RNA sequence: CUGCCGAAGUUUCCGGAUAGCAGAAACUCAGAUCAGUUUUAUGUGUAAAAUGAGAGUUUCUAGUGGGCCAUUUUUGGUAAGCAGAACUGGCGAUGCGGGAUGAACCGAACGUGAGGUUAAGGUGCCGGAAUGUACGCUCAUCAGAAAGGUGUUAGUUCAU
RNA sequence: UUGAGAAGCUCAGACGAGUAGGCAGGCGUGGAGGUUUGUGACGAAGCCUUGGGCGUGAGCCUGGGUCGAACAGCCUCUAGUGCAGAUCUUGGUGGAAGUAGC
RNA sequence: GCGAAACCACAGCCUGGGGAACGGGCCAGGCAAUCGUCGCAAUGGUAAUUCAACUUAGUACGAGAGGAACCGUUGAUUCAGAUCAUUGGUAUUUGCGGCCGCGGAGCUAUCAUCUGCCGGAUAACGGCUGAACGCCUCUAAGCCAGAAUCCGUGCCAGAAAGCGACGAUUAUGUAUAAAAAUAGAGGUAGGCUACUCUCCUGUAUCGUAGAAGAUGGGCGAUGGUUGAUGAAACGGAAGUGUUUUAUUGACUUGUCCAUGAAAUUCCAUGAAUCCAUUGCAUACGACUUUAAUGUGGAACGGGGUAUUGAGAUUAAGCCUUUGUUCCCAAGAUUUG
């Protein structure tokens, strides 16, 4: 099933935190291909999303998606500060996160 | 501490946790055997031990006897050698299978409807193409090869009817040679005069008698040399060539708790583990000793077959 | 680039090294399997490594390689210890993994991290005098299995380069030469 | 139940009266006085420029009216440590970040929140953050985070 | 421009640890004079409830279920007025325990 | 069947450090829990142990005498494993003969008869060779020898939450395979000896074109892509997948055309158990065979057998039964 994936694959690492202290509110994403905090510049902005099912059915689906922001970069090797409208569960972390290419500035 | 903790033994039918090593330039040969106990009774032999204080003397000493007839070779099981450990591939039992060996397989003899196998007898008679595959892959891929065969429980005088089945490795030759000789061997009675000369050293493995509320417990006693394996057919198997005199091995009046030998027995010199009618494994010596003791040849002189129960007087 | 079951191959490689990237890996919600675990190296002599053995009781480096991540991950948080199962440390290369692509940490070889003349221990001969009693088993796969392979890759070899003399003699190749294909 | 102010934790004489701190009122002034202030200069004190802040009284009334630690200062010590007085802060009435954890150590002193950036400390993993760059040194066969050494590392100096 | 509860409305800036202690504004209970031409058998008070709200908070308003005869908001008056402790008083009830055991 | 009181913040694996106890809470830690049949071993306990003498040799040494390493023997042990054959007793054959005189079976034993570990790694220790120190130099390279130690090895148990064989059976391309040096490897080619070429990564390679990929028209391959089944070999390890295909079904954007696909008119998408039997067991389960129509078993009748001293009890944990009958082609339960 070639096609598909206008987005970039992304990896939920955790949330900003200091070493005892954990504020949820925003979470780390490790895209793939950004290893840099220059090369991260790219994917601010952009809209990251949260993809997951459920045993019940809601309007016929059984999907349920949790949008995001890219904010700003996090370090040196690529890593981005991402907020949701509803903070990620604790349990999602080393999970999946679709990046689309929207908003797009190119 | 080495036999701690002092519990009963999981397996009334003594298990040899090991096997002596398997040299390929040996010819393929059996390693193991499965007796029954019959009893414990006094004979004198000639000690022929150069350097001994009680050289080229007769001297009485316990000789225990357990019958030990010809055992059917049942199946042949495969095991591949892993990383793990040993890995048993698979196992190839003959189309014709002993009563006694289906009813040890079933907890309910006469509940059972006889039908365990009875699929893989009909499949290796309407096709050993998957036989051949399987004893193919035995001696192309196996590694360990372990022959399986019933003690002839019926011939003896035992209450119990299962037949005391066990698998045996085993050692020399090639694992085409040993698949080729089980195959041979599949379905055909082998007996322990052919496996043992009576002229070596063994070890034999049983569990202890329990003495009620210290018991029933596994051992493996070795250094355990025959002093002879004789024949039930044979007249001559309690007698020596000293002085004739043929006579059955059994006691006057009928072996205590087991009765009367009439099949091949084997008599060694020394107590082992159990109670009489029990099931006993005599295999090989993993480690050769070369001491006099286990080197000498052993001829008995005089057989007592006085009545073991009570005071017997009378041979 | 990662994927959902990611085989590395541990000769030449350093434990600790070796570790920290399985470690951090582990915790992204990837599976990892390692193969040849005996083949990892530890830098120090051999007697030195012997003598932390002795001090300290698992002789397999499989379950030494998966003991020494498991104190390396929050083993008490249910996170950790669900992220232990998805690592499979195995010895040598199963036939389950075997006919798959190996791939290697440039941050934990050898010849990438020790200088030379600097001496350094193989697991799997540190295990052979510990407990281990497998090495010649396991070895005779690894020669059973590498000659299958070299045959495997002769036919493959053989099969590139007619195939590269048929993209060769392609007279579409060089037509569009210009985008550097 | 919430809000504001909030010590003292001890001098001094002598169980106390004082004081001090905190208030509460009444006054007079910012063109007036001040300061755990700093200079200038006269002989460390004193007196007269900057830097700041409005400064001074009278009355009457709660609480305290211990210490611990640390810094220092000394004296002796005394096996040796140490002890003895002081000296000045901090905790004590004070949470948070860091120090694996830990009341005395490093930061910073607190309404509820959003963003931003930091201090101390950290970026292999647990652990948020470079398995950064440059340069060396460390081989331990207990590293690491008085001396000896057929112990090395760099060597220096002197002999040929 | 309507923004006079002048006890109101409006504008600006800084500030916010806290024991002993000092000051201030409030919440709640029983009853008392005034009041709401107040509520109540078409259901008072009470009670339970993962119903909904309000207040920083003490507390408050309400929906549902039970319930069945009284009750409340506001301004003042007044006091036997607010509990987690007191080896607290009284009543109730568990584990211990189907135990010690008889 | 009748039934307390005391006590009670709440709990209860430790390891350490945690400065003031800290362990009872804090941080690092470990810990933390279908029915079968036959086998494997992760893991631990651990085993043989302590000493000798004779032989050796009655000699190397030693004037000689006394007394050599090693060899086997004789052992003394200790411990463990057994068994009651041998030996003694004990002894519910408490059986016998006259309360005694004893006692079979069975048990028991430094009361008995007895059986009873393996090579390495090396320690101490001494080396050989070999640098620094052209040599030398247990050593810095290497090669060693050598311990009742250690590890192996063997025994014992078995992960109750290990494994194998085996019988019966109510998501978004979810894409990719050499080995091996790395301080030289690989390929390429010639006859291991002379060659050459590539590496210096994967941003590589394969695949990725169509109303999710339409309708047909072709052209062009006339190939390719595969689906469907028909199995052949390979693959023990965990082979369960790799090809080989045989034919058929389609598809083919390989090169092209003509229509078609939308107002959602800006993102949200049958065996076995219990059971009976069973003593081979025995804190209690467990264990143990038999038992569901036949050497069926279980009982007696006994016999045999010894006991006691010919007789009686006569297998009870002495033997056996062409003897007898009883019961039953079970009673329920468990379980897909």
């Amino acid at each position: 099933a070639q096609g598909h994936r206008l987005y970039v694959k992304a990896k939920h690492l955790s949330f900003q935190r200091s070493k005892h202290v954990i504020h949820p509110g925003t979470s780390i994403v490790k895209i793939e291909g950004c290893d840099s905090k220059e090369e991260a510049q790219f994917y601010l902005g952009k809209r990251v999303c949260y993809v997951y099912k459920s045993s019940k059915a809601v309007r016929g689906s059984k999907i349920r998606v949790i949008w995001g922001t890219i904010a700003r970069p996090h370090g040196n090797s690529g890593a981005v500060r991402a907020r949701f409208v509803h903070n990620l569960p604790a349990k999602t972390f080393g999970s999946s996160l679709r990046v689309m290419l929207y908003p797009s500035n190119i | 501490l080495g036999f701690l903790p002092r519990k009963r033994a999981s397996r009334q039918r003594g298990k040899v946790k090991a096997f002596p090593k398997d040299d390929a330039s040996k010819p393929v040969h059996l390693t193991a055997f499965l007796g029954y106990k019959a009893g414990m009774t006094h004979i004198v032999r000639d000690l022929d031990r150069p350097g001994s204080k009680m050289h080229k003397r007769e001297i009485l000493e316990a000789v225990t006897v357990i019958e030990t007839p010809p055992m059917v070779v049942v199946g042949v099981v495969g095991y591949v050698e892993t990383p793990r450990g040993l890995r048993s591939l698979t196992t190839v039992w003959a189309e014709h299978l002993s009563e006694e060996v289906k009813r040890r397989f079933y907890k309910n003899w006469f509940k059972s409807k006889k039908k365990a196998f009875t699929k893989y007898a009909k499949k290796y008679a309407e096709s050993t193409q998957s036989i051949n595959r399987e004893l193919e892959r035995i001696k192309k891929y196996c590694s360990v090869v372990r022959v399986l065969a019933h003690t002839q429980i019926r011939k003896t005088p035992l209450a119990q009817k299962k037949a005391h089945l066990m698998e045996i490795q085993v050692n020399g030759g090639s694992v085409a040679d040993k698949v080729e000789w089980a195959r041979e061997h599949f379905e055909k009675t082998v007996d322990i005069k052919s496996t043992f000369e009576q002229n070596e050293m063994i070890d034999v493995i049983g569990v202890t008698r329990g003495k009620g509320n210290a018991g029933y417990m596994h051992r493996t006693q070795l250094n355990s040399k025959i002093y002879r394996i004789g024949a039930g057919d044979d007249a001559k198997n309690a007698s020596t060539d000293f002085d004739a005199t043929e006579k059955r091995i059994t006691p006057m009046g009928g072996f205590v708790r087991y009765g009367v030998v009439e099949n091949d027995f084997v008599m060694l010199n020394g107590a082992t583990p159990g109670p009489v009618k029990r099931v006993l494994t005599l295999r090989k010596s993993l480690l050769t000793h070369t001491s006099r003791k286990a080197l000498e040849p052993v001829s008995l002189k005089w057989i007592d077959t006085a009545s073991k129960f009570g005071h017997g007087r009378f041979q | 680039e990662f994927q959902k079951v990611v085989v590395i191959d541990a000769k030449g490689h350093l434990l600790g090294r070796l570790a920290s990237v399985v470690a951090k890996q582990l915790l992204g919600g990837q599976k990892v399997v390692v193969v040849r675990c005996e083949e990892l190296n530890i830098s120090g002599h051999f007697f030195r490594n012997k003598l932390k053995y002795l001090a300290y009781h698992f002789r397999a480096p499989s379950r030494i390689f998966q003991k020494a991540v498991r104190g390396m991950l929050p083993h008490k948080t249910a996170r950790g210890q669900a992220a232990l199962e998805h690592l499979q440390a195995v010895e040598g290369i199963p036939p389950p993994f075997d006919k798959q692509k190996r791939v290697v940490v440039p941050a934990a070889l050898r010849v990438l991290r020790l200088k030379p003349g600097r001496k350094y221990c193989t697991v799997g001969r540190l295990s052979s005098e510990v407990g281990w009693k497998y090495n010649d088993i396991v070895a005779k796969l690894e020669e059973r299995r590498k000659v299958k392979s070299a045959a495997f890759y002769q036919a493959k070899l053989a099969k590139q380069k007619k195939i590269a003399s048929a993209k060769e003699a392609s007279p579409v190749n060089q037509k569009l030469s210009q985008f550097g294909y």
